[PDB]
């Protein structure tokens, strides 16, 4: 953390740097201001459960449940059950593309067929295009649907941009996923 | 040298130290409530404590599994904060027993035990 | 036998108990304040006029600094620490940061500089020894190194010099004078 | 080394002296007050608006 004890001002926005008062600053609880280290933060260490499988200790394997390793929805290839089957069974989080279903009673049987075969407590995930209204239009609505009638879809993932606030934010409370996915392709998308 | 735990997967165990617990040890760990209640995420937390167990799943966990359908754990209503409630869980067996008041008598109303290596049974008791 | 004493600035005004015998000195050094302070202004943008109860109270120890007072100083030093500092668990400058911050008297960091930093450090005589939250973890945690600058930061670096000159004088004037001593010895080499 | 501490609602005005060192927790109190005290209207009207500095300073205490 860098402190300009050259200049007394107020904090920045971000609070990254403090100024000349953080170094005469005293208070009761003797609470001062830190700088996160992400190596020693976020080192990808190792855990091994009760059965004896070892997994890689990361923030994404954390959430997963699994192994840090995904497979990014694909139009052609991702959108076929078996391979999403295959890869859920195997251990690994895959993404339903929406790019290859054009109704919701397509998708609705393809993740049908998803969750008949995959084992039990195995989460789905879905990717949708932002580019593209229609399927998204038809597909918001059948992920609420099935997540209120108890499917396991997982998590969403929005590629080729990002929504925006007004947006996401009732992707996050209404559909009661897990985690939001999204894609973005510049720094103003990672804004 | 590699750090086990029973399970590995969702939020990490968290250590509470919360008003309206009244934690006092023994052979069960008795939570008590006092007539102002915590933090409900603070109490699921308190109870499923820092330790990766089986108790720590059932509790911290926010889905189970019903066939093949994610469904949201019906523990976190159970043992939502109430009024004048006790909870005693077992350091050795990590058996849990909710009591709550009936005709101004503490009676218990959840059991939540481990019957089998891999079998967590939970009972609802009604007097 | 004390009296309260009122000091106001527009919608400012700030009480305080003072001796009875010495109320004629306050009551003198504030006809002097008020005269030399400019006059009232919605919103307080003046840019000498103070905007808090504690930027007027921290004026009135910087005016009265210089006076045949330093009895009334020390005292109004050690009311102004009492209210606002609140018995010295926060330094000045972490005051002046809280005041910035405060949205119920809106100033800026100029105002909040000279008329608080300034004039605490004019009045105050002795600094006692204290230990900062910094230098507290730095006993346990905190690694403190230091890095002193070149060059080309600024174009305008004597800036730098005449703030420090304006906010401290009484803590570096020995060492500027040194320094100057040395530098006058030096040059017509 | 006592200190004026006022406490207001509109026309009503109550001050009392108090020990500085307290004054600090007094201050505090009042900001408290002032926030779970409704806005200030004309008569006093409001059920639980003090109408007079003995009510406030009751309420105070309370």
């Amino acid at each position: 953390r860098i402190i300009l004890a050259g200049t007394l001002d107020s904090n920045p926005i971000d609070d990254e740097y403090g100024f000349k008062h953080e170094i005469f600053q005293t208070s009761a609880d003797k609470a001062i201001k830190w700088a996160p280290d992400w190596l020693k933060e976020l080192r990808p260490t190792l855990v091994k459960n009760s059965e004896g499988k070892i997994y890689v200790k990361t923030k994404f394997s954390q959430l997963l449940g699994r192994a840090p390793l995904m497979v990014a929805g694909m139009t052609p290839t991702t959108v076929n059950t078996d391979i999403v089957s295959a890869s859920l069974n195997a251990g690994y989080h895959i993404e339903l593309a929406g790019g290859g279903y054009f109704s919701p009673v397509m998708m609705t049987r393809a993740i049908d067929d998803i969750v008949s075969r995959i084992k039990p407590g195995y989460g789905l995930g879905i990717n949708l295009i932002y580019v593209n209204p229609f399927m998204l239009q038809w597909g918001i609505p059948l992920i609420k649907d099935l997540r209120e009638k108890g499917y396991p879809i997982q998590s969403l993932t929005i590629g080729a941009g990002v929504p925006s606030i007004e947006v996401a934010t009732e992707y996050i409370e209404d559909l009661g996923l897990t985690h939001l996915g999204l894609k973005p392709g510049s720094v103003d998308a990672i804004s | 040298k590699i750090p086990v735990v029973e399970y590995f997967g969702g939020k990490k165990p968290a250590s509470v130290s919360a008003t309206s617990v009244n934690i006092i040890d023994g052979n069960q760990v008795v939570y008590e409530i006092d007539s102002e209640l915590p933090n409900k995420q603070e109490w699921l937390d308190l109870l499923a404590g820092t330790e990766l167990n089986w108790l720590q799943a059932f509790i911290s966990t926010d889905r189970i599994v019903q066939g093949s359908k994610h469904v949201s754990n019906p523990l976190h209503d159970i043992l939502t904060p109430a009024k004048h409630s006790k909870v005693t869980i077992d350091k050795k067996t990590k058996k849990l027993t909710a009591f709550e008041n009936i005709k101004g008598d503490l009676l218990p109303v959840v059991e939540i035990e481990l019957v089998k290596p891999n079998t967590i049974q939970l009972s609802l008791i009604e007097h | 036998t004390h009296r309260p004493f009122q000091l106001t600035h527009g919608s400012i005004e700030h009480t305080l108990l003072v001796p009875n015998d010495l109320f004629f000195n306050y009551s003198q050094l504030k006809d002097e304040f008020i005269k030399t302070l400019p006059e009232p202004t919605e919103g307080f943008a003046g840019d000498d006029e103070p905007s808090s109860p504690a930027e007027l109270y921290g004026k009135f120890i910087g005016f009265i600094s210089n006076a045949q007072f330093p009895q009334i100083v020390e005292l109004s030093l050690k009311d102004f620490e009492s209210r606002f500092l609140d018995n010295n668990n926060d330094n000045i400058h972490s005051f002046a940061v809280k005041l910035l911050d405060d949205e119920t008297y809106p100033t800026t960091i100029a105002k909040v500089k000279e008329n608080i930093v300034k004039n605490y450090y004019k009045a105050v005589k002795s600094i006692n020894k204290v230990e900062s939250n910094l230098l507290y973890h730095c006993k346990h945690d905190a690694k403190l190194v230091a890095i002193f600058g070149g060059q080309g930061n600024t174009d305008d670096y004597f800036e730098e010099l005449r703030e420090l000159y304006t906010l401290y004088q009484g803590l570096i004037e020995d060492l500027l004078v040194s320094i100057a001593e040395k530098l006058n010895q030096l040059h017509p080499s």
